[PDB]
C-alpha cells in the first residue's frame, strides 16, 4: 500500500491533496494533466480506428467465400468478436470520460464499464489458449479422439466466453470491486489491496494463477511443440528452399506469438505480484495506465498474426481491395 | 507459413505412413476442393495407413441435388474392386457430410502432372502418355463387361500411385444400364468432358467413354483439352460447339500411332470412334498404337512410364485451397434430403 484507501475506492496515487477521496466523481488533475488526458484520448482513438477494421475484415472475408464457413474458422470468428467487445466496452468509454477529465459515468457505470472490458480482455485472452491449443492437437498430434470438427469447434468457442466470465463476474457480486485505474478515467480491477472487506485478497490470487501463469504455461508449451513439430518437417522435406525458408520464418512467428501473449498480461501481473509480495510500490498513477496501453493493443495485434498471414484471406481481401 | 505448417503435418503422416466418424481417423491437409465438400488426406489412427476421404458437404448435397450421383459412387466403388478401379475401405457419415473413404494414390492425379512435370515441358513424352492411356483402358474395359456406362471421364480422375499403375476414381458420374438398354437419351457430366451425343440429349452408350478417353491423351501431350486452347475460358454455349464440331489440329509432338489414335476419336460419329464398331471394348486395341502394349502385362498391373511417384516427394495441394460453393443462406434441411444421408451411411 502506497496509494489511498476508500471503502469503495483505491486511488493508486497518496493522499495529500485532500481530493483524493472518491475518484469516481473528483476531476483528475491531482494525479493528471490536460495534456496527458488528450494523449490518452490520441491513444483510446488509435485503437478504434485500428481494431475495428480489423476484427470486421475477419468476419467479412469467411462470408465471401462459402468453404471459408466452416468449424475451424469458428475460433476466428469469435476472436473478432471478443476484440470488438474490448473496444466498446473498454476503448470507446475512455475516450469520452479522458476528455471531461474524469470518469463521468459514476459508481455504477464504473462496474458496468469495468464488466464490459475485462470480460472483453479475458474472452481475446481464453481465445489465444484455445488457439494454440487446437495447433497444437491437429498438426503435432499429441492427442486421440479430438478434432477441430463443428461440435468440438462450438465447445471451444463456448469455453472462452466461460473463463471470461468467470473472471469478469466476480467483482459484480463483492468479491472484488471496480474502481477507476490508469488516470481514473478508465475502470479497472482492485488488486491493489488484499482487502478483505470486499474479498479482494483471494481474487488477486485466482486470477494471477488461473488467467495469467496457466496460461502462460500453456501458451509455452504449445508453441514450443508446434516449432519443434515445423522444423522436424522441414529437416524430412528438404527439396523445396521455400520451405526450409517458411520453417525459420514460422519460428520466427511463433516468438512474435509468445512474446504478443506476455505484452498483454505481463504488465497487470507484474504489478499485482510485486505489491503482494513487498508491501508498497514506487508505481505512479500514470503508469497504472501503461499495462492498459499494452492490454487493449491486443485487438489490433492478435487478428493481424493469425489471420493476415495466411493465404486464402491474403487473396480473398487483395481481390475486394482491388475493385470487388 | 500456415500452409507450409500444414504441409508440415502432411510430412508428419507421409513419415508415419512410409514408416466410424471423421474422428477416428487423423485429418490433414486438402487434396483439391470437391464439387461436394473438402478431399483431403487422412490415416487411420489405429491402422496407420492412409486413405483419401472424399467428404460431401450436406449443404452443398442439399443446393446442386446431387443425391443420385452420390449413391451411384457409393454403390459402384463398393463393388468393384480391382487394380484399375480403387478400392473402398469404408462408406460412412458424419452430421455435416457423408465420406467415401478410399484407398491413397498418392502420386497425385494426372491433371495435376500435366502442370508438375514441368510447366515449361509441353505434356508428357509419347511413351509415358500411352501407358497411362492403356491402363485408362482396362479400367473402361472393367466397367463395360459390368454393364457400366461411365461418361464423364477426365484426367483429374485418373489418379497415379507411387508405384507408376494409374486408377480411374470418381465413378458417380456413371450410370449402370444392362445391355440392350444402354441407348436412351440423357444429359450427363460435366461440359468439356462430354461427347456429342450427351450434349443433344440422344441415346449413348459405351462410345462417350472411347470420346473421353481421346480428350485425356491429347490432353496428356498438347497440354490442353481439344475444347479449350490456352485462351479459351469461354461459356458452356462454345464449349458445347467446340466438342460437337471440331477436329481439333493435332500436333507434331505426337508420333504417328498417337496422331492416328486422336484423329480418330476427336472425328465426329462413334461409328468412325475407336471401340466403338459393334460395340467392341477392344476396339481399341486394333490400333498400332498398342504394338507397345502387351495385355497380360496391363491386366497385372505391371506397366512402368516414365516418370514414378516417390514416397518422399509430396503431392497435394495446401489446406486451405478452396473452391467455394453454395452453403445455406438461412436455409433448413427436408426430411427427404436427411434421409438420403442416412441411407447413404453403412
Ligand atoms: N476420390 C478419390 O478417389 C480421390 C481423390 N483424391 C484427391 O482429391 C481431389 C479431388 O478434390 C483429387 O483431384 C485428388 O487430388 C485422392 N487422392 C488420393 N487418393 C484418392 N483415392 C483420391
Ligand atoms: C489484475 C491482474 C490480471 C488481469 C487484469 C486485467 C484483465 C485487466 C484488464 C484491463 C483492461 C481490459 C483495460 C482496458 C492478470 C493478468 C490475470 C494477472 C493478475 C493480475
Amino acid at each position: 500500500m502506497n496509494g489511498t484507501e476508500g471503502p469503495n475506492f483505491y486511488v493508486p496515487f497518496s493522499n495529500k491533496t485532500g481530493v483524493v477521496r472518491s475518484p469516481f466523481e473528483a476531476p483528475q488533475y491531482y494525479l493528471a494533466e490536460p495534456w496527458q488526458f488528450s494523449m490518452l484520448a490520441a491513444y483510446m482513438f488509435l485503437l478504434i480506428m485500428l481494431g475495428f477494421p480489423i476484427n470486421f475484415l475477419t468476419l467479412y472475408v469467411t462470408v465471401q467465400h462459402k468453404k471459408l464457413r466452416t468449424p475451424l474458422n469458428y475460433i476466428l470468428l469469435n476472436l473478432a468478436v471478443a476484440d470488438l467487445f474490448m473496444v466498446f466496452g473498454g476503448f470507446t468509454t475512455t475516450l469520452y470520460t479522458s476528455l471531461h477529465g474524469y470518469f463521468v459515468f459514476g459508481p455504477t457505470g464504473c462496474n458496468l464499464e469495468g464488466f464490459f472490458a475485462t470480460l472483453g480482455g479475458e474472452i481475446a485472452l481464453w481465445s489465444l489458449v484455445v488457439l494454440a491449443i487446437e495447433r497444437y492437437v491437429v498438426v503435432c498430434k499429441p492427442m486421440s479422439n479430438f478434432r477441430f470438427g463443428e461440435n468440438h469447434a462450438i465447445m471451444g468457442v463456448a469455453f472462452t466466453w466461460v473463463m471470461a466470465l468467470a473472471c469478469a463476474a466476480p467483482p459484480l457480486v463483492g468479491w472484488s470491486r471496480y474502481i477507476p485505474e490508469g488516470m481514473q478515467c478508465s475502470c479497472g480491477i482492485d488488486y491493489y489491496t488484499p482487502h478483505e472487506e470486499t474479498n479482494n485478497e483471494s481474487f488477486v490470487i485466482y486470477m494471477f494463477v488461473v488467467h495469467f501463469i496457466i496460461p502462460l504455461i500453456v501458451i509455452f508449451f504449445c508453441y514450443g511443440q508446434l516449432v519443434f513439430t515445423v522444423k522436424e518437417a522441414a529437416a524430412q522435406q528438404q527439396e523445396s528452399a521455400t520451405t526450409q525458408k517458411a520453417e525459420k520464418e514460422v519460428t520466427r512467428m511463433v516468438i512474435i506469438m509468445v512474446i504478443a501473449f506476455l505484452i498483454c498480461w505481463l504488465p497487470y501481473a507484474g504489478v499485482a505480484f510485486y505489491i503482494f509480495t513487498h508491501q508498497g510500490s514506487d508505481f505512479g498513477p500514470i503508469f497504472m495506465t501503461i499495462p492498459a496501453f499494452f492490454a487493449k493493443t491486443s485487438a489490433v495485434y492478435n487478428p493481424v498474426i493469425y489471420i493476415m498471414m495466411n493465404k486464402q484471406f491474403r487473396n480473398c481481401m487483395v481481390t475486394t481491395l482491388c475493385c470487388g | 507459413l500456415e500452409t507450409v505448417v500444414a504441409n508440415s503435418a502432411f510430412i508428419a503422416a507421409r513419415g508415419s505412413f512410409d514408416a466410424m466418424g471423421e474422428d477416428w481417423f487423423l485429418d490433414f491437409r486438402v487434396l483439391g476442393r470437391g464439387g461436394f465438400g473438402e478431399v483431403f488426406a487422412c490415416q487411420m489412427k489405429a491402422t496407420g495407413k492412409l486413405y483419401a476421404c472424399k467428404k460431401l458437404n450436406k449443404k452443398r448435397l442439399k443446393k446442386r441435388k446431387g443425391y443420385q450421383g452420390a449413391m451411384v459412387e457409393k454403390k459402384i466403388l463398393a463393388k468393384v474392386h480391382s487394380r484399375f478401379i480403387v478400392s473402398l475401405a469404408y462408406a460412412f457419415e458424419t452430421k455435416t457430410d457423408l465420406c467415401l473413404v478410399m484407398t491413397i494414390m498418392n502420386g497425385g492425379d494426372i491433371r495435376y502432372h500435366i502442370y508438375n512435370v514441368d510447366e515449361d515441358n509441353p505434356g508428357f513424352q509419347e511413351p509415358r502418355a500411352i501407358f497411362y492411356t492403356a491402363q485408362i483402358v482396362s479400367g473402361l474395359e472393367h466397367l463395360h463387361q459390368r454393364n457400366i456406362i461411365y461418361r464423364d471421364l477426365k484426367p483429374e480422375n485418373v489418379l497415379l500411385d507411387d508405384d507408376g499403375n494409374v486408377r480411374i476414381s470418381d465413378l458417380g458420374l456413371a450410370v449402370e444400364l444392362k445391355a440392350g438398354q444402354t441407348k436412351t437419351k440423357g444429359y450427363a457430366g460435366t461440359p468439356g468432358f462430354m461427347a456429342p451425343e450427351l450434349l443433344l440429349g440422344e441415346e449413348y452408350d459405351f462410345s462417350v467413354d472411347y470420346f473421353a478417353l481421346g480428350v485425356t491423351l491429347y490432353e496428356m501431350i498438347a497440354a490442353r483439352g481439344p475444347f479449350r486452347a490456352r485462351g479459351e475460358k469461354v461459356e458452356n454455349k462454345e464449349l458445347k460447339q467446340r466438342v460437337l464440331e471440331q477436329a481439333v489440329t493435332y500436333p507434331d509432338k505426337f508420333s504417328p500411332a498417337s496422331k492416328d489414335f486422336c484423329e480418330a476419336l476427336l472425328q465426329k460419329d462413334p461409328e468412325k470412334r475407336l471401340g466403338f464398331r459393334d460395340g467392341s471394348c477392344d476396339g481399341l486395341r486394333t490400333h498400332p498404337l498398342f504394338r507397345d502394349i502387351s495385355w497380360r502385362q496391363l491386366e497385372a498391373g505391371m506397366l512402368t512410364p516414365p516418370f514414378v511417384p516417390d514416397s518422399r516427394t509430396v503431392y497435394a495441394k495446401n489446406i486451405q485451397d478452396v473452391g467455394a460453393f453454395s452453403t445455406v443462406k438461412g436455409v433448413a434441411f427436408e426430411k427427404a434430403d436427411t434421409e438420403f444421408f442416412q441411407e447413404f451411411a453403412s
